[PDB]
């Protein structure tokens, strides 16, 4: 009766969203506002905003009623 | 997230015909109610639509001059609230002026835009007693608006999908040298799309991408490689058809005209005066 | 409406909860903002470890939220001296909490009120995150937040130093605190004020450095504290295994970015190692 991690399977009906840690090396973070030292201290990074923006741009793009 | 949202599940509709059906049902149920409660005073569904377009424009004006500065998300949420409310309600029952004010009032709360009732109603070009009466009416209609939305308050707007698409273009589509020059015109197109019923018929990502693509075409830039390659053929056909139908909805839009709007406003004031 | 009030379940500064038919009803500014927040958030979320909003209804400026009826919460489990919290029980509570939190975080929502009495347990042993009255969306730069959120005993140090912008760490730290409370059967860091809370944090876990927390000095309410070495983790939790200690250390990392996410926590060996989390039907009841 062990446990095993299952990734969250949620259909987004759109293009694949790049993983958060990859964003910086894929060039995405060159086009979002850098997180200021206070924000980084609090735990907010530009990767969060960029990931949210991409997820919303791709969500349900292929879906139809 | 939109892909499991209430907006996608319950408030995105199959066609303009379905929206016309819901609005005609609203107009007929108000007529049946009034007749059971007792004429050329009634407004027709197209007249209701003209009034709703005029009052969505009024709501946009109010949200525009609002202080403290209303975030664009609040304005979009309020306009979507107004559209959804008048999908299933006649302007002959609930007056669109008060409903639009209640839409802004509820959207400010839902978006987490912090305003108190006095500062909300101080934005109206009226009298302080008129402001107090307006606040009383808004408070009376707040729960009605919430009920008519079926308690679905989160509204997914096209602005953040627009920003995500701008980021994706700037990163992965070098053919487009500077995607930012597409924003302004695309923003304009976004506004036009918001005037139509598109917000009840297509996803916010589809609306945002349609605006960006229309801006690109208006700029003479071909962005078909972005769809084919960057977005990685049946699905491409459905997406292209959705975009073209949206552009046609924008093209077929008829803005309200002054004389017909004045006549319908007189008719509506008579409807609310009687009974 | 369609519900008749059976029992009285409690009172708060916001609402009163009754047990009815089984469901629980929570009864010039207009409609209450906390109720609207709960409505707007719980309508967009659907997960077994998140409290379900079954219905809402009311009259005038009153409104009645309807939820599934929740038998107990983790606070009653912790304080019940007849109950023994085996490592399997703790693992299961932690697993349900983290799965609900993972779902919540993927939809860009922070709970910001995590604590044992906000983790409710039903008759089947399913833990649900509840009391979304302070929950907020995150990931949008144009929105600023208040640092007074999260009750003091479970408040993350970044919050205690006035972090306006934050992320999942504010929940994860609370989860860590909750884990600590599950292990010690007592609040980990029961500070009396913000100063006392920070002092307890640093005296137990060590005064963090410019290395462990690269930008701590930038927080608007940052206070330089005495350099407490910090009690070693295996000394605070004498019975914690190495995997459990790694989980605790990840949840209590002073750097909020470095602090483990719900996804990363779920991937740790502690949850996959023997013994497995106990099934909900076997979880203890007070
Ligand atoms: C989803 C909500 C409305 C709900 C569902 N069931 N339920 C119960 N059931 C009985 C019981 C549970 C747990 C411990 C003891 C008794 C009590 C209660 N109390 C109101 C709270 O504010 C809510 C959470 N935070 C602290 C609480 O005081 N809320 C709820």
């Amino acid at each position: 009766a062990l446990y095993e991690y299952q990734p969250l399977q949620i259909e987004t009906y759109g293009p694949h969203v790049p993983e958060l840690e990859m964003l910086g090396r894929l060039g995405y973070l060159n086009h979002v506002r850098a997180a200021s030292p206070q924000d980084l201290a609090g735990g907010y990074t530009s990767s969060l905003a960029c990931h949210r923006a991409l997820q919303d741009a791709f969500s349900g793009l292929f879906w139809q009623p | 997230m939109y892909h499991n949202s209430s907006q996608k599940r319950h408030w995105t509709f199959s066609s303009e015909e379905q929206l016309a059906r819901l609005r005609a049902d609203a107009n007929r149920k108000f007529r049946c109610k009034a007749v059971a409660n007792g004429d050329p005073v009634f407004l027709e569904p197209h007249e209701e639509m003209t009034l709703c377009k005029y009052y969505e424009k009024r709501l946009l004006e109010f949200c525009s001059v609002f202080k403290p500065a209303m975030p664009r998300s609040v304005v979009g949420t309020a306009c979507m609230y107004f559209k959804r409310f008048y999908l299933n309600n006649s302007v002959m029952e609930y007056h669109p002026r008060i409903i639009m004010l209640t839409c802004a009032f509820l959207a400010c709360k839902v978006d987490e835009f912090n305003v108190s009732s006095p500062q909300f109603v101080g934005n109206l070009r009226e009298s302080p007693l008129g402001q107090e009466k307006a606040l009383e009416q808004i408070l009376e209609y707040e729960l009605l608006l919430i009920q008519q939305l079926n308690f679905h308050l989160i509204v997914h707007n096209p602005y953040r999908p627009f920003e995500g698409f701008l980021i994706d273009l700037k990163t992965r589509y070098p053919i487009l040298e500077n995607p930012e020059i597409l924003r302004k015109t695309a923003d304009d197109f976004l506004n036009r799309i918001a005037l139509t019923d598109a917000y009840l018929l297509y996803t916010p990502s589809q609306i945002a991408l349609t605006a960006i693509l229309s801006s690109a075409s208006r700029a003479g830039i071909t962005m078909e490689s972005y769809l084919s390659e960057s977005l990685m053929r049946t699905c491409l056909s459905q997406l292209l058809d959705i975009m073209k139908s949206m552009r046609n909805l924008v093209k077929k839009y008829e803005p309200p005209r002054s004389e017909e709007v004045a006549v319908l406003k007189q008719k509506l004031e008579r409807c609310h005066s009687a009974e | 409406k369609r519900y008749e009030k059976l029992d009285f379940l409690g009172e708060g500064q916001f609402a009163t909860v009754y047990k009815a038919r089984i469901v629980a009803i929570k009864k010039k500014d207009g409609i209450n903002r906390t109720a609207l927040r709960e409505i707007k958030l719980l309508q967009e979320l659907s997960h077994p470890n998140i409290i379900g909003l079954l219905d809402a209804f009311g009259h005038k400026s009153n409104i009645s939220l309807v939820f599934d009826f929740m038998e107990t919460d983790l606070e009653v489990i912790i304080k019940d001296n007849s109950l023994v919290l085996t490592p399997s029980h703790i693992k299961a509570y932690m697993l349900m909490t983290l799965q609900g939190l993972e779902y919540l975080h993927q939809h860009w929502i922070l709970h910001r009120d995590l604590k044992p009495n906000n983790l409710l347990l039903d008759e089947n042993g399913v833990l649900k995150l509840a009391d979304f009255g302070l929950a907020k969306s995150f990931g949008s730069p144009n929105r600023a937040y208040t640092h007074q959120v999260v009750t003091r005993w479970y408040r993350a140090p970044e919050l205690l130093f006035g972090a306006r912008m934050y992320g999942v760490g504010v929940d994860m730290w609370a989860v860590g605190c909750i884990l600590a409370e599950l292990l010690l059967r007592v609040p980990f860091l029961p500070g009396d004020s913000d100063l006392d809370q920070l002092t307890r944090i640093f005296e137990t876990l060590g005064t963090p450095t410019e290395e462990q927390w690269p930008d701590m000095c930038s927080l608007p309410d940052y206070v330089t504290f005495k350099s407490f070495p910090g009690i070693p983790l295996h000394h605070i939790f004498s019975a914690a295994g190495d995997d459990l200690l790694d989980l605790i250390q990840g949840l209590f990392l002073f750097n909020p970015c470095a602090r483990i996410t719900a996804t990363q926590a779920l991937k740790m060996k502690y949850f996959s190692n023997r013994p497995g989390p106990t099934p909900g039907c076997q979880l203890p009841r007070p």
